[PDB]
């Protein structure tokens, strides 16, 4: 029947028009916290070099190529 | 220098004389003594 399809089409229109929560915020928190550990792990080598007395070029970092540009 | 005054050079030229003269230009001689930077020891070692 004709009335059935309008019910079907109305459901599809309502269903596919579902409100989209802002997923953009969650990714940033994951990205910031990931860089937080990446930059925070360098505190150990930086602190040791400063107390050891080594110069800027005399301190070797275990920093590797990482995405998000650090 | 040792420039030789040859008298009337034009006259002997008229005579057709080949002419030479023991001559010196204003020469120069320089001696530079240059000290040398010579390594002897080292101890603080760093690699970059």
């Amino acid at each position: 029947t004709l009335i059935e399809l309008m019910i079907v089409v109305a459901i599809i229109g309502i269903l596919a028009a579902i409100a989209i929560p802002q997923y953009q915020n969650y990714i940033a928190k994951s990205q910031v916290s990931r860089v937080m550990s990446e930059t925070g792990s360098l505190k150990t080598v930086i602190e040791t070099c400063i107390l050891d007395g080594k110069t800027a070029a005399n301190c070797e970092l275990g920093w590797t190529n990482s995405n998000l540009l650090g | 220098r040792r420039p030789v005054s040859n008298g009337n050079f034009q006259q002997r030229v008229k005579a057709g004389d080949i002419v030479v003269a023991p001559y010196t230009s204003d020469g120069k001689i320089t001696v530079k003594l240059v000290a040398g930077q010579k390594d002897i020891s080292s101890t603080p070692d760093y690699d970059y």
